[PDB]
C-alpha cells in the first residue's frame, strides 16, 4: 500500500489501453478520452491519499483503544 | 446577535412586575433588531427549536436564508399589494432609557434622507435598545 | 381558586323553561353512560320566537363530575386533598437557597 | 456531581452449609472495584437525615446475620455494592458503564440465590428475603438487556 | 344464487340482534322490486390559477337502498303459518325495537347483518336516516310496500376493529411500575420531598410491547425499581 | 476520511467538463454519465472496504501482536463418513444443502453441506464435511449422532461423524479481552506496593 | 398531466396509544404567525370514544402529514412534521339538532410553559 | 418487520437496494443488517467455504428490512442474530398442546380435549413459528366464545351453529369461521375457497394471509 | 453454459431452444429466447413454432 | 372502429394496476347504454359599463360518465367460463380494491388507463366523487346494471410527471459548495467567528445546471473553496 | 424600514404541503406574464379536513419583483 | 397605478335628454389612493383589483411634527 | 433558445425585429447577437466578400433569440461567435455508441448490444445535434424500466409487451412507446401516424415534435 501520483496511474492506464489496437493514440488536452482518464486517475490518487490518512488515523485510534490513554 | 455593537448588559430578572418569562424574553430580544419565534427543527426532525437570530434584512444575512420555490400551479387564492400604512422618515435607536439628554453624554443620533422627508416631514421612528 | 384546572365550564342550551335562574346550582344526569355532573350557573340567555321554537342558554362554570343528590351534597371530590392542606409562602424554593449552602 | 449518600448506607458499604442449586464464588466486578476505591479514598458528600426507613435501615443491621454468619454478611455487602454500582452509572456519569459486562451480573444473582435460600431457614428475618426476591428478578432483566444497551449507546 | 337454470333462487334475509345476545333471522318471502347500491368517493377537485389538483382520501360510506312488496297469499313458515301483514308487522316491530334501544349513542353489540344471498355478497349495516318508510296506496289495496335504506359499516368477513387481538408479546402490564408506585406510596412525606429535591438536582445537572429480552423501552423500569431496595439517596430517583 | 457517491461523481463530471470541450450532455442514459457512475460506485465500495478493514484493525490488530487471539463465532464443522450398501456403478450426485438430522432423542441438532460433492463410480466410501445450521456451541455433538441423511438415496447404508464437533466458539465482547490484557499489563509492574501485594498471592497459603 | 395526491396523516402522542388517537382524526388547524406573540393550533376529534376522561391536559401531540404517494418515489415522501405543541383545552361539542357531535382539542407550540411561569415577587 | 430475498446469478449488491428502496445508497445499511464482509456476494460457492457465516453466494437468502427500521442499530443487532429465523420474532414460541391430531379432530367441541406433551427427551415440547400459528388458530377456534376465565370474547360461536342443513345455515357457518379467524392480528385477512354440503357433513376450505 | 448472443442465433436458427441472460429487473435475470421445434424446415409456422 | 365499413368494433376495456407488478385488464362484454363526456371550461365573463371582459384559466376536468349492463349468456374468456354475474362481481371487487385501500394502506398504481377502442380515444382516469353505482330492477330480473363516473387525469400518450427528464446540460451538482461546506465543518470556533465578522464587514459596505462553459452562474462557488483553502483572513469571505 | 412603501405584503393560499415554514424565504414564478416574485414568510396557517381538501396559508411581507 | 394618485368620480343620476334636475354630473367623492392589491379566488374562477384611499386626510395624518 | 431565419431580397434589419418581437426598437440589440458590422444586411455577395464573417447577405441564415434572452449579455456574447455551433451546444454533445447500426437492430431488448466506436483519428467517436437526440431516444426505448444502476424508472416495458397481436396489445405498445418518447422534456409531443401488422410482426411509425 503505497502512493501512486496521478501521472503514474494515467500512464499505466494509457499503456494498457493501447494494447491490441492503434486507433486511440491521440491524447491532446482537447481529447475527451484524455479528460476521462485524467479524472479517473485523479480519483484513484485521492483514494490512495485518503486511504493512507485513514490508515494513520486507525493506527492512532487503536493506540487510544488498547491502553485507554484518551 | 450583534455581539460587536452590543456592550455588556445587566438585565434584571424582575424587570417586569410578576410578569411571564415571555415578557422578560421580549426585553432580552430587543425587537425589531432580533427575531424570536418557535418553529420546527428541520435539522433535527421530531423536536422543536427556539430561534433567536439577528434580523434577516441585512444583505448577507438575507442571502443566508434557505430559498423555497413554488409555481403558480399550487395557488388557490391571492391577496397581495402595496400599502402606505407604515411610513417613517427619521429612524433612531436610543440607548436604555435611564440616560437622559439633560444629565449626561450624547443622547441620540438619527438619520434621514433629504428627498424622503418632502412627502412625509419629520416622521420619527424610535426604538429603545436595552443593550447599549 | 387553586382548582381552576380540572373544572368544567361552558354554555349549555337546555330546553326553554323559566326554572333556571342566575346564581342557581345546576344538577345534570348523563344517560349516555350513567354519569352525573354538577355545575354553577353564572349566565343565562333566553330566546323566544314563533319562527323557531323557544330556547334558553345556561352558562356554567366550576363544573365537576360524580355528583350526589342527597341534601345538596354534590360531588365529594370537589373538596379534594389539596383544598385545605397548604403552607405559608416564603423564599428558599428556587434560586434563593443555592447561595446559602455553606 | 454526586447525590449525597445516607449515613446508614455509607457505613454499611465501607466494609458448613451449602446449597445444591446455586453456589457463590466471591468474585467482584471491575466496576464494583472502582466504586469501592472512590468511596474508600475520596470523601463523598453524605446526608444528615434518615427519614427513609427502608432497605438496610433497621433490616440488614437489625438482623443477627451480622454476628451469627459474617461470611453470609459479606455476600450481602457484595450484592449492595453490585446493586449500587449499576444504579450509579445509569442515573449519573454514564462513562463507567463501559466496564460492566454480562458475567458481572450473572455471578451476582447466583450469590443472591444462595444467601436468600439460607435466610429462608430463619422464620424471623423473612423481611430481608422479601426485597431480595424482587431484586433478584431486577438483575436478570439487566442480564438479558445489558449487551443491547451498550451497542445502542 | 339467482335463477340461472343451474340453481333455484335464494331470497334475502336480515339477522337482527337479540336483547339477550344472539340473533333473529328475518327472511323475506318475496324479494325486492328495486335494489340500488351506491359507492361514493371522498375525492375532491380544486382549481389553481395555473393547474388542476386531484386529491383523494379513499372510500366513503356506502349506501344500500331497496324497495319491495310483501306477498298476499298465505305461505308456510319455519314455525308457523304467517301472512304478509303479520310479516310486515313483525318487520316494523323489529326495526322499532332496534331503533329505540339505541339511546346510548350506539349499541355495544352488533349492528344489523345483511345477508344479500341472491348475488354473493355480505355486509354489516345500520339504519339510514331515511328509515323504514311504509305505505299502501289505492293501487294494489291488499299488498303492502316497504322502503329500506341502509349504510354499510364494513364487510361481515372482518371482525370488529377494536376487538382484534394484538400481538401482546412480552408483558403489557409490567410489575416494575406497580411495585415502584407501591414503594413511593409507602414512603414518608419527607422521603418523597427529598426525592423531589434529588430529581430537581439531577435535572439541573443535565447540561452546563415491553419485553425483558431484546428491548430497551423497559430499561427505566428496572432502574426505577432500584434506589429503594438500595438507599441511593433518601428516596428513589426518576 | 471517506467520500460519498455524490462527492465523487460530481468531481468527476467537473474534471470531465474542464478537461475537454467535446462533451456537454450529462443526462440520464449518457454512456459517459453511466461510466462515471459505475466508477464512482466502485470507488465508494473500495472506500467502505478500507473503512471496515481499518475498523477491524482498530478492534483486533493492535493487540493481536502479543499472541492473544480473539474468539470469533463460527459454524461447527467436521468430517462425516458415508457408507454404501454396495460399490457404486455410476457417479453419484450430492448437492450443497444436503441436510442432516440426528435420530437420537436428546440431540435435536442439524447440519448441512455448503458445497457440492460427487462420488466417483469406483469409490465405495466418501468423506464429506458438514456445517451446523446454528451458531455457537449448539452445533457441538458427540461422535456417532447423525445416523441419517435427508436425501433418501437408497445406495447410502449408514452415515456418522468420526469426530466430535468443537469449533462452535461462543461470542465474547472485546470488553473482557481488554480487561484481561490490561490486567496482564499491570501485573508486570515492579517495585510497587500493589504489585508486591499481588506477587505475595501466588503461594496458596498466603491469603491475608 | 394533472398531479394526483393521496394524503395520509399520522399522529404520535407521549404522556391511550397514539395510533388509536390518530385513527379518529377528522380535521385540525394550526395558526402560526410571527406577527403575534403566540402560536396556537386546534384539532377536531370524532365522538366514537369519550376523550374527556382520557386526554389529560398538558400532553404533547405530534402530527405528521404524508404529502403524496409513497411508491411513486416523489420528493414529497419525507414524513415532514407539520407542528408540535402542548394541549391546553379539551371540550365536548355537538349540535343535536343536526345530529352530530365532536371533540375539540387546542394547544400552543411550547409557548405555554414560559407564558404561564410568572416570576412573582 | 422484513422481507426475504434470494441471491441471483452475478447479482449486483446495489441492485438489491435499488430494487426494493429506489435509491442505491442504502446498501451500506443492508449489508450491516446481514453481517456481511466486503465480498457481499460471490459467484463461486467454494469461496463461501472459507467464511461461510460472513460470505454469501448465489441462491443464498438475505434479509431485507422495511424502510423504517433501516437505520435502527438495535434492529441491526437483532437482525444480525435471527438470520433466516426472524419469523420466530413475529409469530412467536409457545407450548405444544396438540399431542395427537388423530384424537381431538374426532371429538370436536368439548371439555377435556388438549394436553401438554414432550418431544425428544427432558425438554418440554415448545412449538414455534408457523407451527405456533397453526396451534394458535386451531386452539382458538375450537374454544366457545364465552369460555375462558379471563379476557372473554375469546373463542367462537361455532357450537351454536348445528342447525338445519339448508344453504343459508352453511353461509352462517362460513361467516362465524371468517369472523373468528380474522380476529387475531397475526393474520391479515381470510376468504372462502369452496364449500361442500353432504347429507349431514359440512366441508369447506378457507385461505388465511399469515404475515411473513 | 457456453452459449451467448451470437450463439443464440446459431442454436435457435438450427431449431434448438436455450435460455438467455438479461442482467436485471426481469424477475430472475433469465428469459427463454424462442419456442422453435426440432423440425428442419422453419418456413411453415405450424410445424416450426 | 365501429360496425361501419371497417371490421367489427372492439368493446371498451379498463386497465387496473396489479399489486404484484404487471397489469390486469377488464373488457366489457356489452357496450354501455349511455356514454357521456363533459369537457367544461374554467372561464368567467363580467361586463363593465361599456366593454366586455373575458378571462380564462385553462382546460377544466374532462368528466367521463357511462352506463352499461352485463349479458346473461356466457361467453368464452381468457381463463374459465365467467357469466355476467361473475363479471360484474369481479368488476365490483376490482373497484373496491382500487378504492377501499386507496386512502388507507397503499396501491401500486397511481392512476387508471381508460381505453375507448370504439371511439378511438384514450385517457388516464381516476374515480370520480360520485363513484360507482350498481342497481338491479323489477324489469331486469336476471341482469345487473352499473353506473360509473370518472375524471380524466390527462392524455395517455404523455408521460408521467414523476417520470420526466429535464435538459440537465452540464453538471447538476455544485461540488464547489459541497466541498466548501465540508471544509467549513472542520474549522475552529475562532475561525468561524472571524468569518462571520468579515462577512458582516463586507455586507455593511456594499452599496456605494452548473457549467463553466457558456455560463457564469457558478462563479462565487469556485471562489469560496479557493478562499477557504488559501485563506483570506482567518476564516474567509463570502 | 425606509422602503416600507413599494413592497408587497399579504396572504397566499398555496397548496397544502409541509415544505413551507415560518421565517423561510419564498420564491414565486408567475406564468401569467413571465414575471418573478420574492417574499419573506412571517405567518402560516394550515387547514386539514376531509370535508374539503387540504389548504395551507402563507403570510408574506416585504415583497419585491424581478427576483 | 402608482400610489398617492388622485381619483375623481362622477355619477350620472338619470337620463340626459329627459331634462331632469338630476342631470348635474355632481361629483360624489375625491381622494388620494393609498393601497392597490390583487384579489382573486381561483376556486370560483374570478379575480379583481381593489384600490382604496382617503379624502385628503392622508397628507395631514402622515405629516408628523417630530422633535 | 432561439429561432432560425434567412435574409430575404432587400429586407432591412429593422423589418425583422418588428415582425418577430413587435417593436422595431429592439433591432439595435439584435445585431450584436449576429455579430454584424454596420452594413448589417447587404444584398450582394461580392459585397459580403469584403470581410465575410462579419456580415449577412441575401440567402444567409440569421439567429433570433427569445425575448427573455434578448437582453442577456451572455447570450449576446455566445451567439456572436458560436453561430452554427448553437444547435449542437443546445442539443448537447455525447459519446457515440451506435457503432454497429446494422447489428443493434437485430437483437433489441437484449443486453450487451452497444459499443464505443472510433471516428477521425485516435479519439473515441462523438455524436451531436439531432443525431444525438435520436440516439438517446433509441437507447431509452431499448432499455428495461429498472435496469440502470441509478435514477431507475428509466426505460420501457417493451420487453414485457409481447402478446397475441390482437389490437389491444398494439394500442398498449403504441402508448408505451409514446410515454417513453415524451419522457424527455426536450421533446414536445409524440403521435402515431401508422400501425401495421404482418402476422407475428408489428410495424409502425411515430412523429416527434422537437423544439426548434
Amino acid at each position: 500500500m503505497k502512493t501512486r501520483k496521478l501521472t503514474n496511474i494515467l500512464s499505466k492506464l494509457i499503456d494498457k489501453t493501447m494494447a491490441g489496437t492503434s486507433k486511440i493514440t491521440d491524447f491532446t488536452p482537447g481529447s475527451a478520452s484524455r479528460s476521462l482518464l485524467e479524472a479517473v486517475s485523479l480519483e484513484i490518487e485521492q483514494f490512495y491519499i485518503l486511504t493512507k490518512e485513514n490508515i494513520d488515523w486507525g493506527i492512532q485510534e487503536g493506540i487510544i483503544e488498547a491502553f485507554d490513554f484518551q | 446577535s450583534w455581539d460587536e455593537f452590543e456592550k455588556l448588559t445587566e438585565v434584571s430578572a424582575f424587570t417586569n412586575f410578576d410578569g411571564s418569562l415571555k415578557q422578560l424574553m421580549d426585553m432580552v430580544t430587543a425587537r425589531p433588531f432580533n427575531e424570536l419565534f418557535f418553529k420546527n427543527s428541520e435539522k433535527t426532525p421530531g423536536k422543536a427549536q427556539l430561534v433567536l437570530r439577528k434580523t434577516p434584512f441585512n444583505p448577507t444575512e438575507w442571502r443566508a436564508l434557505d430559498m423555497i420555490k413554488v409555481p403558480t400551479e399550487d395557488f388557490i387564492e391571492e391577496d397581495v399589494g402595496k400599502s402606505d400604512v407604515e411610513t417613517y422618515s427619521i429612524f433612531t435607536a436610543t440607548p436604555a432609557g435611564m440616560l437622559k439628554e439633560l444629565n449626561g453624554d450624547v443622547f441620540s443620533k438619527p438619520q434621514f434622507h433629504p428627498e424622503l422627508t418632502d412627502r412625509y416631514g419629520y416622521t420619527k421612528f424610535e426604538v429603545e435598545n436595552i443593550y447599549l | 381558586y387553586h382548582g381552576n384546572p380540572n373544572f368544567y365550564a361552558g354554555d349549555i342550551i337546555v330546553l326553554g323553561d323559566p326554572k333556571y335562574d342566575l346564581g342557581k346550582r345546576l344538577f345534570i344526569e348523563d344517560k349516555q353512560r350513567g354519569d352525573t355532573w354538577e355545575f354553577y350557573i353564572e349566565s343565562v340567555e333566553h330566546k323566544f320566537d314563533y319562527k323557531q321554537g323557544y330556547y334558553t342558554t345556561v352558562g356554567v362554570t366550576r363544573g365537576l363530575k360524580d355528583a350526589i343528590l342527597e341534601d345538596g351534597k354534590g360531588s365529594p371530590h370537589r373538596f379534594a386533598g389539596l383544598w385545605n392542606q397548604s403552607s405559608d409562602f416564603m423564599g428558599g424554593l428556587m434560586g434563593e437557597d443555592t447561595s446559602k449552602e455553606l | 456531581n454526586f447525590i449525597p449518600q445516607p449515613q446508614g448506607l455509607l457505613r454499611f458499604l465501607n466494609t458448613s452449609f451449602v446449597s445444591k442449586f446455586y453456589t457463590p464464588q466471591l468474585q467482584l466486578s471491575e466496576l464494583a472495584k472502582k466504586v469501592l476505591t472512590n468511596i474508600k479514598t475520596d470523601d463523598i458528600p453524605v446526608l444528615e437525615r434518615e427519614f427513609n426507613d427502608n432497605t438496610i435501615i433497621h433490616k440488614a443491621n437489625d438482623t443477627l446475620l451480622k454476628v451469627q454468619a459474617p461470611r453470609m454478611y459479606m455476600i450481602l455487602q457484595s450484592i449492595v455494592l453490585e446493586a449500587y454500582a449499576i444504579v450509579n452509572c445509569f442515573v449519573e456519569n454514564p462513562s463507567s458503564l463501559k466496564y460492566l459486562t454480562e458475567e458481572d451480573v450473572s455471578i451476582t444473582r447466583e450469590n443472591l440465590n444462595y444467601v436468600a435460600d439460607y435466610l429462608g431457614n430463619y422464620d424471623d428475618y423473612n423481611s430481608v428475603v422479601l426485597d431480595l426476591r424482587d431484586l433478584d428478578l431486577c438483575f436478570s432483566a439487566i442480564e438479558l438487556q445489558l449487551p443491547l444497551i451498550k451497542k445502542e449507546a | 344464487p339467482q335463477s340461472d337454470g343451474i340453481s333455484n333462487l335464494h331470497r334475502i334475509a336480515l339477522r337482527f340482534p337479540k336483547e339477550g345476545g344472539g340473533y333473529d333471522m328475518y327472511r323475506f318471502k318475496v324479494n325486492p322490486e328495486n335494489y340500488t347500491i351506491d359507492s361514493p368517493q371522498r375525492t375532491t377537485a380544486i382549481k389553481t390559477k395555473s393547474d388542476i389538483v386531484i386529491e383523494d382520501y379513499g372510500k366513503d360510506i356506502e349506501v344500500i337502498n331497496f324497495t319491495g312488496t310483501t306477498g298476499f297469499r298465505p305461505v308456510r313458515e319455519a314455525d308457523g303459518l304467517k301472512t304478509g301483514k303479520q310479516k310486515m308487522e313483525e318487520l316494523q316491530s323489529r326495526v322499532s325495537e332496534y331503533a329505540m334501544q339505541g339511546g346510548s349513542g350506539n349499541v355495544s353489540g352488533s349492528y344489523l347483518q345483511f345477508f344479500n344471498f341472491t348475488d354473493d355478497s355480505y355486509y354489516k349495516v345500520h339504519l339510514a336516516p331515511q328509515g323504514l318508510k311504509i305505505t299502501r296506496s289505492k293501487d294494489e289495496p291488499l299488498l303492502f310496500r316497504y322502503e329500506i335504506t341502509l349504510v354499510v359499516i364494513g364487510s361481515l368477513t372482518e371482525a370488529d376493529r377494536s376487538a382484534v387481538t394484538t400481538e401482546e408479546f412480552g408483558n403489557v402490564k409490567p410489575n416494575a411500575s406497580q411495585r415502584v408506585d407501591e414503594g413511593i406510596k409507602e414512603l414518608d412525606k419527607n422521603a418523597r420531598k427529598t426525592r423531589d429535591r434529588n430529581n430537581q438536582e439531577i435535572s439541573r445537572r443535565e447540561n452546563t410491547i415491553y419485553n425483558p429480552r431484546q428491548s430497551t423501552n423497559g430499561l427505566k423500569g428496572n432502574i426505577d425499581n432500584m434506589a429503594l431496595i438500595i438507599g441511593y439517596g433518601d428516596g428513589g430517583v426518576s | 476520511k471517506t467520500r460519498k457517491l455524490t462527492n465523487i461523481l460530481s468531481k468527476l463530471i467537473d474534471k470531465t467538463m474542464a478537461g475537454t470541450s467535446k462533451i456537454t450532455d450529462f443526462t440520464p442514459g449518457s454512456a459517459s454519465r453511466s461510466l462515471l457512475e459505475a466508477v464512482s460506485l466502485e470507488i465508494e465500495q473500495f472506500y467502505i472496504l478500507t473503512k471496515e478493514n481499518i475498523d477491524w484493525g482498530i478492534q483486533e490488530g493492535i493487540i493481536e501482536a502479543f499472541d492473544f487471539q480473539k474468539r470469533q463465532s463460527k459454524r461447527a464443522y467436521g468430517d462425516v463418513t458415508i457408507q454404501f450398501y454396495q460399490p457404486l456403478d455410476m457417479r453419484m450426485y450430492i448437492p450443497a444443502g444436503t441436510t442432516f438430522t440426528s435420530t437420537r432423542q436428546e440431540y435435536p441438532q442439524q447440519f448441512e453441506t455448503l458445497v457440492d460433492y460427487y462420488a466417483e463410480p469406483d469409490s465405495t466410501e466418501i468423506v464429506v464435511e458438514v456445517y451446523c445450521k446454528e451458531t455457537g456451541v449448539a452445533g457441538n455433538v458427540p461422535e456417532g449422532t447423525i445416523n441419517t441423511i435427508a436425501s433418501g438415496s437408497s445406495l447410502i447404508r449408514s452415515v456418522n461423524n468420526e469426530y466430535s464437533f468443537n469449533t462452535g466458539t461462543k461470542e465474547e465482547s472485546q470488553e473482557d479481552f481488554k480487561r484481561r490484557f490490561h490486567s496482564f499489563v499491570e501485573s508486570r509492574g515492579r517495585a510497587t506496593n500493589k504489585s508486591v501485594r499481588y506477587g505475595a498471592l501466588q503461594i496458596p497459603d498466603v491469603e491475608g | 398531466m394533472r398531479r394526483i395526491r393521496r394524503p395520509k396523516v399520522r399522529i404520535e402522542i407521549v404522556t391511550y396509544n397514539g395510533d388509536e388517537f390518530g385513527a379518529k382524526l377528522l380535521g385540525f388547524q394550526t395558526k402560526n404567525s410571527m406577527e403575534d406573540d403566540s402560536s396556537v393550533f386546534q384539532i377536531n376529534m370524532a365522538g366514537d370514544t369519550y376523550w374527556d376522561k382520557l386526554v389529560m391536559a398538558n400532553d404533547i401531540i405530534r402530527i405528521f402529514i404524508t404529502p403524496n404517494d409513497d411508491p411513486n418515489d416523489k420528493e414529497g415522501k419525507q414524513e415532514r412534521l407539520i407542528q408540535v405543541g402542548m394541549v391546553s383545552q379539551v371540550s365536548k361539542v355537538g349540535s343535536y339538532g343536526n345530529d352530530q357531535t365532536q371533540f375539540r382539542i387546542t394547544g400552543q407550540s411550547f409557548v405555554k410553559p414560559f407564558m404561564k411561569f410568572g416570576l412573582g415577587v | 418487520r422484513f422481507k426475504k430475498h434470494v441471491v441471483q446469478h452475478e447479482e449486483t449488491m446495489q441492485a438489491i437496494a435499488q430494487r426494493y428502496y429506489g435509491d442505491v445508497s442504502y446498501w451500506i445499511d443492508l449489508v450491516e443488517h446481514n453481517n456481511l464482509k466486503y465480498p457481499y456476494l460471490v459467484e463461486t460457492d467454494e469461496e463461501k467455504m472459507k467464511d461461510p457465516e460472513r460470505l454469501a453466494s448465489t441462491g443464498d437468502t438475505l434479509i431485507i428490512p422495511i424502510e423504517s427500521d433501516l437505520t435502527d442499530v438495535s434492529a441491526k443487532e437483532i437482525n444480525s442474530r435471527d438470520k433466516d429465523v426472524l419469523v420466530e420474532l413475529a409469530l412467536g414460541r409457545d407450548l405444544n398442546i396438540t399431542a395427537d391430531e388423530k384424537y381431538f379432530n374426532e371429538h370436536g367441541t368439548s371439555d377435556n380435549i388438549l394436553a401438554f406433551s414432550t418431544n425428544g427427551n427432558g425438554d418440554l415440547d415448545t412449538v414455534k413459528g408457523i407451527d405456533n400459528m397453526k396451534q394458535q388458530l386451531q386452539a382458538r377456534l375450537l374454544t366457545p366464545r364465552g369460555s375462558l376465565m379471563l379476557h372473554p370474547n375469546y373463542g367462537s360461536d361455532l357450537h351454536n351453529l348445528f342447525g338445519l342443513n339448508i344453504p343459508e345455515q352453511a353461509t352462517l357457518i362460513e361467516m362465524e369461521v371468517l369472523r373468528t379467524l380474522t380476529s387475531d392480528n397475526r393474520v391479515k385477512s381470510a376468504n372462502l375457497i369452496d364449500w361442500k354440503i353432504q347429507g349431514n357433513v359440512y366441508s369447506g376450505q378457507f385461505s388465511v394471509e399469515i404475515k411473513s | 453454459q457456453i452459449y451467448e448472443s451470437i450463439d443464440l442465433d446459431e442454436l435457435n436458427e438450427n431449431g434448438i431452444i436455450s435460455i438467455e441472460f438479461v442482467r436485471n429487473r426481469t424477475n430472475t435475470f433469465f428469459r427463454i429466447v424462442d419456442d422453435v421445434t426440432t423440425f428442419n424446415d422453419k418456413s411453415d409456422p405450424v410445424k416450426a413454432e
